């Protein structure tokens, strides 16, 4: 969720993928933990029989039976974390996730319910207008000749710079916001 | 609940459990939902789009 | 507070079904590097056997030892 | 509800509880900034276990795509702390 | 064994054999399509974030989307023998069906009123 | 009150009663302090209010209307005759509608009332309620949104045909 | 039971049709029999607002069971022997039922077999 | 593999910026600043307010509203068993026959 | 109705003689008095209807008609001041001007006794109609929509004036209620066949009947919001309005003529709520739910029995307050963000928390949740057409289901889900806007509970 | 649940009823009791699966 | 306004170099840009984009417009609001989509079948019809009074 | 006990 | 509310009100099917007999001989 995806994945990338999925669903299967963590040995001995494989073309057509394989095996109704995709509780809170922008149309009898706590919305907001032109300025600087660009952003190099486009990421609604 | 008494102890054992067509029809709600709740929406929600509307 | 977590030294899994895991395992030629992490389940509070019998006959002893009394009491108020 | 809010003291020393309780690491030369893959010589799917263990201690799930580059117990500590935003 | 695909349940990638195909074509192609959003998400967070920012972010694909489906029908269309015969079976065919059920219907029930066998009980208000 | 001939009820049977056990039966008992914390402050207030209102007595008078000619006297463009008996056969449409509500309230208060027996103890009203409505049936049915005194008319003189080309076939 | 085994998995026509019961004439058999006595009247059942389902051969049972509910309330508990004396009655009523069907069950074993000599 | 030294960069200056970020949202001792008997008797006086009152309006209603209005409150009759009295009339209903009693 | 028409008129000098700054307070103070006394002719005691001169009259169907066009025009005005704001002084008196024409227009159109004047009433209101859609609407697009509207009107009003002249010809008058005492049956000739079209068309084109509807999502989707909630809440009303005081000199041809329309209704109210399910235009999916709503007015009215039209008479006032107070909620989110496509705004729920509760009970109103007058309307309307024909239910089963589908997708769109919230410019509510939303739905509210005051000439 | 389950059972039992259905209505209340005992050894028997920090 | 004719949708491109400016249009790769099949059925130069509904979008990305899980700037499919997350999906299912379906009309056709069968061989108990007195309550169950009723007689067996 | 701002939008009006 | 501290890893401490009333009503379960199959066993194993029909005799019937 932090980290954007890359143009493709790596041979390794797609593999160590299968093996995640691959124990999950096992546990899904097993339940009891003596029971999951045997058969999770087991799981880890079929992977490394063919860790060493420097075919390459072979070690595509492994990936290719594993995944079939897996497929067919698949627990049909998997555990899944009660704040993930699929869980009974992802987004459970979005209806509470306020963005700060709502603060601006305060009243002011509303916002003097709060004298300190709108004093240093204040530093932040001076904070974030004056960087602004240096974190535009920085990004134009660093664009790369070539086309080949992705959503990796660069750091505050200087000092007294801040990374350039921090204050969506910074200032978002906590996971429970209330 | 004999039966389900002992066909839970059953899970103890360290066997793998399969998925047999019959438990994946008893998981996946007789694939009732996975059916309906795709081809019914989608003939009903084109025919609005590209008869009604559009046609 | 601050939480005080207990020693990571206890968690042995020595008596409790993971050791019948790792015997297991040992005769193929593999071993369970997590089975430690697991062994909290199995041991101190967490150990024993939950019978389904033990479960519904909860309360049946003070509840049969009532039903005594009271039928010692209709046995004698009529 | 009644779960107390957690804290980085509180991240960290169950962040090097589980990794204590692994086998293949020897506790005496794990300390907070220990490579995994370098330091304490494990392969990758070493690491995958390590994050499958991360998220059934504290109960959820990383993304494979952030899980990956999750190379040091640090850096798991301040991923959980960033999740949860804990901040002191 | 096997998992066959159908319009509502797609192939999972994992089983999609263009998934598995790491040849520079194909690579040179999702680099591409990675550039391409990469510029489009950075043109679409420098506006997110900028302070001076008033009014909300204007949307030229979702504009696009919505024209598509409105104003540009019409002048796009073009009558063919598929278009004029679904036009008249689709506009006309189901007036024709649901004239003859309620003609028929209520012919028959005239029908019966005429001659008395219609039971009309205790039926008082219409 | 109301009429009892035009809303009749049954007098009331109440049993005893004729209690065996010896529990108080708390029914009784809520009953007594309902009366007492319930019943009777209401019934005060409502005394002062039907005081007040005999100290300002006002009266109000149902209207009389006198019959006119029927549409069968009116001269067909005769808006003038036409409407006053026009609008008199609306008045009567509008009482006729009156007089099927109260067959149906009796009807229906009476199945309430005889429960289980109302099969057999609702036989007067199943019959008169099957009654005034064939003739309702014969006055207004298929008349449509635009009925009226003539369209009512035309409809009996058809009817009226019928039933003597039956008899006279006879 | 073993009579759906029997009508079925088997010959039928010496098994009873369950909707044509009796099937035989009522004298078939019996000499004088007796016409079934009903102990409560039609306005006593009326009165009691027995359901028409309760008004059967068993209602005087079933009039002084509500007569003692009535009565014992708000003790509920103390109508079992006027619950028991109607459940009896019912009892006896079910099982007249059951000589019906086995009644038939013969006769047509009867005629089965009389008809066998006839040809 | 890890994340780039620049990653690494990246999210530390992230890190320094949100955790002072969540720090702010923490009150004040004086935030919100405001603008300024035994039990059962709490029960008696919810039951005055919230049961006697509302009670003495419905019975007002339905003993001057309802009960003088035909067919508006209608009950099913009482059962009539052999062997009462009936209050209205004083009629005793005459008692059953015999049917001769049975033992199970 | 001189004492409701004189005062209206009297608003045109108050607007131009007022000042700048007290136009808007003085033009809605009187407008809302003038409501107040157009419910004088609730006052009715008898069965007679109200004959105030030779000229006006008001009756059971009239009036319910003249109340809501009286309480529009205050709520009109309230919903033009914020877009009209950044316009010169005599553009917004302009304005003022063409919305209490309308309300001028529309009260004489429904208390008219004569069929001519009637019909001169009735195409008078296109003329500020098509000014307000076209010199106040937003988009290029407005200038289509005012042909579209002008010209599917004329092209059917022309034969229902050669039919009005022929009717005048043959009887000597026009007078309404003369036509019915005197009415006699006709015979089922071709020319009376034709005669009943040109009667009927007209009145079939404003509705709109099914086929002849393009003309009012185009409208809608065009105009500004108070033309918009006129258009909905009355000028449509004007079609059903005219097709049940016509159709009391053309029996007994409607038995059979009335076929081919009540098939278009019960097959074309399938075709234009289904549409609503795939509209991404807010302002038009509303425009398509009304089109639907009219096909039900436009059955009942054809099968002309007592049921029929007293449920279209509650279903023309209560889809007027809901269709007008939906209108009203669609425009406050645009005059926000300025486009009506429903999927780009969305969560407001998170925001504009009142705001989408007036969303839900409109919404609620709109697939006509009981006892609502707008469920009591389209019941009856159901009983009568399973009288008609016990097939009709599998018409409306079917309509009633897909309009619960999509008047709780626009509830769930754009109020529920997470908040688009790059949409900084989400200012708070207007007390403005919420007062306008409640003086939608007390009324809708308080009709609910006295359903007698708009049953119709049958009941 | 005696009082009401029980009665509908001996109903079922004892009366002129499709055969199937008089099947089918015994075999799921056999699977009730396999349900119940489904959540009884899951939930309350077993060894612990949640979490470690337990409050 | 920003949108110029050039910036919205418009006719079926014809040559390979308006098929080029119409992917520069739609922030497409020009061999990833295709159009409808020209039918004229109004689509024009609208990119004709794969059939998955928004479902099978990564659930874990930071989408622009989350709920949409879409990024801003790219093209919309056509039928976007058929394929919303509270509508249509077409994501992989564990089970073959022709399985499932054999299974579910095999299962209620085998169901609907064996009702049949247990209609035509109901479970009853070995027992007579149940008695009522006078004439079968006769009078009770609402028959006329004054016609006498045919006499219904039953014996003590 | 540490006690955090919630963000709402403005409610006053 | 009575503020039980979490614990790691080891079972917590049970209040003695969470086990008592636990158990209560767990005794109160079985007292009352124990108490009531002792009074009320027939509506579990029936109350009547059950007859026999094949045992009734052809006078009891009015079977006629053949
Ligand atoms: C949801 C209601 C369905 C949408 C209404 C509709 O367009 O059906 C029209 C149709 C008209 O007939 P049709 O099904 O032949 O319309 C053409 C459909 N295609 C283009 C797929 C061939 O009526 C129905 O049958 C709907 C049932
Ligand atoms: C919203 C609905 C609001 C409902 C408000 C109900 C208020 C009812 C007011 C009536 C109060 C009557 C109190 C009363 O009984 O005494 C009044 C008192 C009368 O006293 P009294 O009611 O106690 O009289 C006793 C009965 N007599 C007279 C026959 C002996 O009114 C007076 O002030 C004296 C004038 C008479
Ligand atoms: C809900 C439906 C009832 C609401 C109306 C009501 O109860 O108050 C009106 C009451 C009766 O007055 P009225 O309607 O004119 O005629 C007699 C009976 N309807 O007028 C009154 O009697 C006022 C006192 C009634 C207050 C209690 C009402 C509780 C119900
Ligand atoms: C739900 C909670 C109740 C809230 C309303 C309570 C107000 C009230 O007292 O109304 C009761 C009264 C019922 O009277 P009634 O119709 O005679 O009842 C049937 C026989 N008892 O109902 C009424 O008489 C009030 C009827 C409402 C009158 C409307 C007032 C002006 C409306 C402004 C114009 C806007 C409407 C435009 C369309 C109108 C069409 C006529
Ligand atoms: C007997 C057969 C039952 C037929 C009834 C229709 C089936 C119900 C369809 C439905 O519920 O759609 C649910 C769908 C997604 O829901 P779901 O599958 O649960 O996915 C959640 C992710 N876990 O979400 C949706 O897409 C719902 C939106 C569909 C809106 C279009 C419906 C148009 C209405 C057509 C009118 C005819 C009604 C259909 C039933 C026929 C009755 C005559
Ligand atoms: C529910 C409402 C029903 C709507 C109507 C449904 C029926 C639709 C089918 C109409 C069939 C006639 O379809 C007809 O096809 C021809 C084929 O070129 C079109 O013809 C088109 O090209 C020709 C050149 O050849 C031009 O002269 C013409 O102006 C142009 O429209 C006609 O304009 C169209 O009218
Ligand atoms: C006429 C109606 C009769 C109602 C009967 C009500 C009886 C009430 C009895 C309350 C019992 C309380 O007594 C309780 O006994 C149980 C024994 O189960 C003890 O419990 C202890 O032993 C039991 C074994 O039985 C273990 O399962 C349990 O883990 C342990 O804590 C409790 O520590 C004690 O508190
Ligand atoms: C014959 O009497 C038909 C009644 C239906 C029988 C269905 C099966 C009931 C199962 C009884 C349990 C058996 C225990 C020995």
């Amino acid at each position: 969720a932090f980290c954007a995806p890359p143009a493709y994945l790596t041979h390794q990338q797609k593999v160590l993928r299968l093996y995640k999925r691959a124990l999950r669903h096992l546990e899904s299967w097993c339940i009891h933990r003596d029971k999951y963590r045997y058969f999770a040995c087991l799981m880890r001995a079929r992977f490394e029989e063919h860790k060493n494989e420097k075919d390459m073309m072979r070690a595509t057509q492994l990936l290719r039976e594993a995944e079939e394989e897996f497929w067919q095996n698949q627990h049909p109704q998997p555990y899944i974390f009660p704040d993930s995709p699929g869980g009974t509780s992802f987004e459970r809170y979005e209806c509470y996730k306020v963005p700060e922008w709502c603060l601006d149309y305060w009243h002011p009898s509303e916002k003097a319910m709060y004298p300190d706590y709108f004093s240093k919305r204040e530093q932040w907001k001076k904070l974030r207008m004056e960087s602004w032109d240096r974190e535009v300025k920085q990004l134009q600087e660093e664009t790369s000749p070539d086309g080949i660009m992705t959503e990796a952003l660069p750091p505050a190099r200087r000092e007294g710079d801040l990374p350039p486009l921090w204050w969506h990421i910074v200032t978002r609604p906590r996971e429970r916001p209330t | 609940f004999l039966i389900a008494l002992e066909l839970n102890n059953l899970t103890m054992k360290l066997s793998m459990n399969k998925a047999n067509p019959y438990s994946s029809f008893s998981t996946l709600l007789g694939f009732f939902p996975s059916i309906i709740h795709r081809i019914t929406p989608m003939k009903s929600l084109n025919l609005s789009l590209k008869t009604s509307l559009t046609l | 507070g601050k939480m005080e977590l207990p020693d990571y030294r206890q968690w042995k899994i020595e008596g409790t079904p993971l050791e019948t895991v790792q015997k297991k395992l040992a005769a193929r030629g593999l071993r369970d590097p997590w089975a430690r992490n697991e062994a909290w389940r199995y041991m101190g509070g967490f150990a024993g056997n939950i019978t389904f019998p033990s479960v519904i006959l909860k309360g049946f002893k003070w509840g049969f030892a009532a039903f005594v009394v009271a039928l010692g009491a209709e046995y004698f108020l009529d | 509800s009644d779960a107390p809010p957690l804290t980085l003291d509180g991240i960290k020393d169950r962040v090097l509880y589980v990794l204590k309780l692994y086998d293949k690491i020897d506790p005496e030369k794990l300390s907070v900034n220990s490579h995994f893959m370098k330091d304490l010589g494990l392969d990758s799917l070493d690491q995958v276990e390590i994050i499958m263990a991360m998220e059934d201690e504290f109960g959820f799930e990383i993304p494979d795509i952030d899980a990956e580059k999750l190379m040091c117990p640090q850096e798991i500590v301040d991923y959980i702390a960033d999740k949860k935003d804990v901040y002191e | 064994s096997k998992y066959k695909p159908a319009p509502l349940a797609t192939l999972p990638s994992t089983l999609d054999p263009a998934e598995y195909d790491v040849s520079p074509e194909t690579r040179r192609a999702q680099v591409e399509r990675l550039s391409i959003r990469a510029r489009l998400k950075r043109e679409y967070l420098l506006q997110y974030n900028d302070p001076k920012r008033v009014s909300h972010i204007e949307d030229p694909a979702l504009i696009r989307w919505t024209y598509a489906r409105s104003a540009n029908i019409y002048p796009n269309f073009r009558p063919t023998p598929k278009n004029s015969l679904l036009g008249a079976v689709a506009g006309f065919g189901p007036l024709i069906f649901w004239y003859y059920v309620f003609k028929t219907d209520r012919d028959r029930k005239e029908r019966l009123i005429q001659e008395g066998k219609l039971d009309r009980k205790f039926n008082i208000s219409y | 009150s109301w009429d009892k001939d035009v809303y009749p009820e049954p007098p009331s049977r109440t049993p005893a009663p004729s209690p065996q056990t010896s529990l108080p039966n708390p029914i009784t008992y809520l009953t007594k302090a309902y009366d007492l914390v319930v019943d009777w402050p209401v019934t005060l207030v409502r005394e002062f209010i039907e005081r007040q209102h005999a100290k300002n007595r006002t009266y109000y008078y149902h209207r009389q209307y006198r019959r006119v000619p029927d549409i069968t006297e009116c001269k067909e463009g005769d808006v003038l005759c036409i409407y006053e008996a026009e609008m008199q056969w609306r008045r009567d449409f509008k009482v006729d509608q009156e007089i099927m509500n109260i067959i149906q309230e009796r009807l229906k208060a009476c199945q309430q009332r005889e429960g289980e027996n109302y099969q057999q103890n609702c036989a007067k009203e199943l019959e008169q309620f099957t009654k005034v409505t064939k003739a309702y049936q014969d006055r207004y049915l298929d008349l449509g949104a635009y009925y009226s005194a003539r369209k009512c008319l035309a409809k009996q003189k058809q009817r009226m045909l019928e039933e003597r080309k039956a008899a006279r076939q006879e | 039971g073993a009579h759906l085994t029997r009508r079925y998995l088997w010959d039928a026509s010496v098994e009873p049709d369950p909707e044509k019961i009796p099937s035989f004439p009522p004298d078939l058999g019996f000499p004088e029999r007796k016409e079934r006595v009903m102990v409560a009247t039609q306005q006593e059942m009326m009165d009691a607002q027995l359901t028409l389902q309760q008004r059967d051969y068993c209602a005087h049972y079933l009039i002084r069971l509500l007569k003692c509910k009535r009565d014992s309330f708000p003790n509920f508990l103390a109508c079992k022997h006027e619950q028991h004396d109607w459940d009896y009655c019912e009892h006896l009523d079910y099982v007249k039922r059951m000589k019906e069907f086995e009644r038939e069950r013969r006769l047509l074993q009867r005629k089965k077999r009389r008809a066998l000599k006839e040809a | 593999s890890g994340y780039t030294p620049d990653e690494k960069l990246r999210l530390q200056q992230l890190r320094e910026l949100r955790r002072r970020w969540l720090k702010d949202q923490e009150l004040s001792p004086r935030e919100p600043v405001l603008p300024p008997v035994f039990k059962a008797y709490r029960s008696s006086l919810f039951a005055v307010s919230h049961v006697l009152i509302p009670m003495w309006f419905v019975h007002y209603y339905v003993k001057y509203h309802m009960a003088t209005k035909p067919y508006t409150i209608v009950s099913s009759k009482p059962r009539i068993f052999p062997g009462d009295t009936i209050l209205e009339t004083g009629e005793v209903i005459p008692p059953m026959r015999d049917f001769p009693d049975q033992h199970h | 109705m001189l004492k409701i028409i004189l005062p209206s008129l009297m608003l045109l000098p108050l607007t131009w003689l007022s000042s700048p700054k007290k136009t808007w307070t003085n033009v809605t103070s009187y407008s809302f008095l003038i409501s107040l006394t157009s419910l004088t002719l609730l006052w009715q005691t008898d069965e007679n209807y109200k004959n105030f001169s030779n000229m006006f009259s008001s009756d059971p169907l009239s009036t319910p008609l003249i109340i809501l066009t009286a309480w529009l025009l205050p709520l009109m005005l309230m919903a033009s001041q914020n877009h009209l704001k950044k316009d010169n002084n005599v553009l917004q008196k302009l304005y003022i001007s063409m919305l209490i024409s309308l309300q001028i227009l529309l009260i004489m159109t429904f208390s008219a006794t004569e069929l001519i004047m009637f019909y001169i009433l009735f195409e008078a209101t296109l003329i500020p109609t098509l000014i307000i859609i076209t010199r106040w609407g937003n988009q290029t697009e407005r200038l289509n929509a005012g042909i579209y509207f002008l010209f599917y009107t004329l092209i059917g009003s022309i034969p229902l004036l050669i039919a009005l002249i022929l009717i005048q010809n043959h009887v000597g008058t026009l007078n309404l209620m003369i036509l019915s005492f005197t009415t006699h049956t006709l015979d089922a000739s071709w020319s009376n066949n034709l005669l009943w079209l040109a009667c009927m068309m007209a009145f079939l084109i404003k509705m709109p009947l099914y086929g002849v509807h393009l003309w009012l999502p185009k409208a809608h989707v065009e105009a500004p919001i108070a033309g918009s909630m006129i258009l909905a809440a009355i000028l449509l009303k004007l079609g059903s309005y005219g097709m049940i005081r016509i159709s009391i000199i053309l029996d007994p041809l409607t038995k059979y003529m009335a076929y081919p329309f009540i098939l278009l209704s019960l097959w074309g109210m399938i075709m234009t709520s289904s549409i609503c399910l795939r509209q991404t235009d807010l302002k038009s999916l509303i425009a398509y739910s009304s089109v639907s709503h009219m096909a039900l007015v436009i059955a009942s009215i054809m099968i002309q029995t007592p049921w029929s039209f007293m449920g279209a008479t509650m279903l023309m006032i209560a889809h007027g307050l809901t269709s007008s107070l939906l209108f009203c909620l669609a425009n406050s989110n645009y005059e926000r963000i300025h486009s009506r496509t429903m999927i780009m705004a969305r969560g407001l729920q998170m925001v504009f928390p009142l705001m989408a509760t007036w969303w839900l009970m409109a919404s609620l109103a709109n697939l006509a949740l009981p006892p609502s007058i707008n469920l009591m309307g389209e019941l009856f309307i159901t009983m009568s057409l399973f009288s008609w024909s016990n097939f009709t239910i599998i018409l409306m089963g079917i309509n009633i289901i897909i309009t619960g589908m999509y008047s709780m997708y626009m509830i769930i769109t754009t109020q529920r889900g997470k908040l688009t919230n790059h949409m900084i410019n989400l200012q708070p509510s207007h007390t403005r806007e919420l007062t306008l939303m409640a003086l939608h739905m007390i009324p809708l509210i308080l009709l609910t509970t006295s359903p007698k005051l708009i049953t119709g000439l049958t009941m | 649940g005696f009082y009401s389950k029980d009665l509908i059972i001996e109903a079922i039992n004892t009366c002129n009823t499709n055969a199937w259905a008089l099947l089918i209505t015994l075999i799921a209340t056999s699977m009730t009791a396999m349900y119940s005992m489904r959540i009884i050894y899951f939930v309350t028997m077993t060894k612990p699966r949640f979490p470690p920090l337990i409050s | 306004f920003h949108m110029t004719k050039d910036m919205l949708p418009g006719s079926y491109p014809r040559t390979p170099e308006e098929r080029a400016a119409a992917a520069k249009k739609y922030n497409m790769r020009v061999e990833d840009y295709e159009p409808y099949p020209d039918d004229g059925m109004g689509y024009g130069d609208y990119p004709m984009l794969p059939n998955r509904s928004q479902h099978e979008r990564d659930p874990w990305y930071q989408w622009d417009h989350s709920e949409l899980r879409m990024n801003w700037g790219e093209p919309i499919h056509w039928d976007l609001d058929m394929y919303i997350r509270n509508r249509v999906d077409t994501s992989p299912t564990p089970v073959s989509w022709d399985v499932m379906c054999k299974h579910l009309f095999g299962f209620v056709a085998f169901m609907v079948f064996m009702f049949w069968v247990g209609h035509v061989f109901p479970s009853y108990q070995p027992v007579g019809p149940k008695q009522y007195p006078y004439n079968n309550l006769y009078l009770e169950r609402g028959g006329d009074p004054t016609k006498e009723p045919e006499p219904v007689v039953h014996y003590d067996i | 006990g540490k006690r955090l701002f919630v963000v709402k939008p403005s409610l006053y009006y | 509310g009575v503020h039980i501290q979490p614990r790691y890893r080891e079972f917590p401490q049970l209040t003695r009100s969470q086990v008592i009333q636990g158990e209560f009503l767990s005794s109160l379960m079985w007292f009352w099917i124990l108490w009531r199959f002792w009074h009320d066993s027939d509506a579990v194993l029936g109350h009547f007999s059950y007859p026999d029909p094949s045992q009734w005799t052809d006078e009891e019937l009015g079977i006629p001989p053949d």
